[PDB]
């Protein structure tokens, strides 16, 4: 959901850029215990409603895995990187599964966010790092869940340059 | 956009054989990069796998 | 199309056995140069005629890349290895990418093979390899291909075991 | 099985953004693992990428 | 060099707290393109020196590639992930070499950090984020470097918890 | 031990033909379990007698894996491609460890084999297959090893071409 | 070459951070594709983790 | 450890079949976090690879 984003340090916002065409975005997460969960999401505005339709193929998930036994317990926190590649704007991502007795399992993002609007009416942003939290909350087992994101795009203030990058 | 924007999302997958639907309706700030929702498993209830594995295309 | 294979030295037939229920198959085949390629099929009997029913999702393909530009020239022949794993069948293997100016595109399928059928019912075969061969014709350009696939499953009796293994 | 078996196929798919169709008609000898089939792009051609890619989902 | 890292919110130190023992590393990055680079590194104190010792073992990278060419134009700053994992501590991190024509080239870092310490003598840190930033100047030609890098310790701050989590 | 292999078919031998002056060869494993093992191998010929000499860097391999715990069982048969890229020869294989219970772990081999000789003294193979079976005898515990290969070089004679190809 | 050829191999490595040294000798026939040999490990022994992930190398 | 403290290293690698050593030595802040050091290439040089690869080792 990347319209909800906040932007610091003149960082152009590709994905408020993409209206009033919206965005497409397509992702392979890869699971250090073998799993596979891919996705294509398209984002339309609808008026004053934002329409997100989703399609999800996973697969080679370990019977005996957190996720399968469905023992999970939720995201750590999450860096991502995002930059230029073919005229579109793509993401890296790992992210930490949080699993009984303290411990983690680990995957990649491997992601493309698409404009549907042409380049000539877009601002691409240079490198940069989009800070993500994630938390869920399980209402009935299975049935209903609550989803709360927070989201920060910047660049790397916490260790400064010496030759002025960002 | 405004400072408040109502989302709505529908979502079919499978997952290790299992079919499952999904619809979702949110809120969020866009410029403060918050946002909330709920979500509803529609087909293929109880989710025999755990939820967070959707939780990024949610 | 995993029920048209020749079995060699008596390994049972997962695929075949799974009749009148059928299987599916899940697959991600990851590729060198950042593509990915998820299915998800479902194979059934309806009668005389096997149905399959296949879904797609694709993604982070190169726009430079032979799959975007339209420039590959064929598979190569594939060797895959097949063992059980959480009472299912699983299979691994690499394959390579014809490209221009003789290189290749290699690329690792994931895959779990999964039966209908009940455990009880099944022989699950040792480890064992399949080799396929895919070769295909491009009769309209993106519109109509015609396709032929040989697949035979065996053990390695090109190397053979001085302890009597298969 | 009969050592001449018919197959049907359909897929639906989405690679890098491009939404398609495809159906697809066959027969092979099942005991001797050999195959031949037709397939046609039935929604989004002529396919803006490599058909190599999807041999084998086929 | 995991001595020089400023740690920030309480997070307890695993490579100041293993002196005067000191600690080793291991490191194998697997690039995108093909190319991995596998390290292994000993730090010990030396009275009032710190002594590096690494061993190096790089291949696969295109003859083409960046890499080879001595085409690339430095690291974009960074951030690892780091949590327990078997007693010791795990890193994880994706980073981006600048290329030409304001390309990147990304890679992953599969890391584990050893204290010569035994795990019973240390605090061990919650899973935690490390931000860096390297910079390179070539002062002659394949010869001569000067190294900056600059490195913090930190939880996620920028987007906050709604469950009271770090 | 590439120097022998059985070649079928009149299939160039890149390792035979790179004497006298030799080849190295060049490798990354990915255990599937996060494990990673590095070499780089030089192979030279001394008057009658063949000279390898190895270098090894490991890592990453999990505390409660087969590896580490010492509980693995012997290789399965494998099967490598090989082919040109950049003037020299790519290998690409699954391997599939043997482990308690009738289980596998499974690792990918990304290999360069490099003569000393150039590229234009020698005659580069087509794409082809490698079949290999490696067993092992412990004879004393994690001090003394008896290792025997088979190894043939080939096309895909098993599934046949109606396009004239190999 | 011969159609018996004897080797002559040494190994050094770090594997998880256990240092060890290995030396190893054999013979095969290059034509026929086969060769046995024998590994002593010289340092770091008894080896602290599976010998199998040295196969290959050796 | 001292607000000042100084450092040295030595490297020995192979990168796609290119033998290279490496010295270095530098200075930093343990408890700021910040470095800086020189490295030379004492063995391999002119590296025939970009330095840059070896950065996260130094």
């Amino acid at each position: 959901s990347k319209t909800f984003i906040k932007y610091v340090s003149g960082i152009p916002d590709y994905f408020k850029q993409s209206f009033p065409e919206g965005f497409t975005w397509e992702r392979t997460t890869t699971y250090e215990d073998g799993g596979f969960l891919t996705a294509h999401q398209d984002t339309s505005l609808d008026g004053d409603c934002l329409v997100y339709k989703v399609k999800i193929l996973g697969n080679n998930f370990p019977a005996d895995g957190p996720v399968m036994q469905n023992k999970a317990g939720g995201w750590e926190p999450g860096c991502e990187i995002l930059y230029e590649v073919d005229g579109v704007l793509c993401g890296q991502s790992l992210m930490a599964l949080k699993c009984p007795g303290g411990r983690h399992l680990n995957c990649r993002l491997h992601t493309t966010y698409r404009s549907k609007k042409p380049a000539s009416a877009l601002k691409m942003p240079e490198f940069h790092f989009e800070d993500h939290r994630i938390e869920v909350k399980e209402v009935q087992k299975g049935k209903h869940y609550e989803q709360y994101e927070a989201a920060v795009a910047r660049y790397c203030d916490a260790a400064p340059s010496k030759l002025g990058h960002h | 956009l405004t400072e408040t924007m109502p989302f709505r999302m529908t979502m079919e997958g499978t997952v290790n054989g299992h079919h499952f639907k999904c619809t979702g309706k949110g809120e969020g700030n866009p410029f403060e990069g918050t946002q909330d929702m709920k979500i509803e498993v529609i087909e293929g209830g109880p989710l025999p796998f755990a939820f967070d594995i959707l939780s990024t295309s949610c």
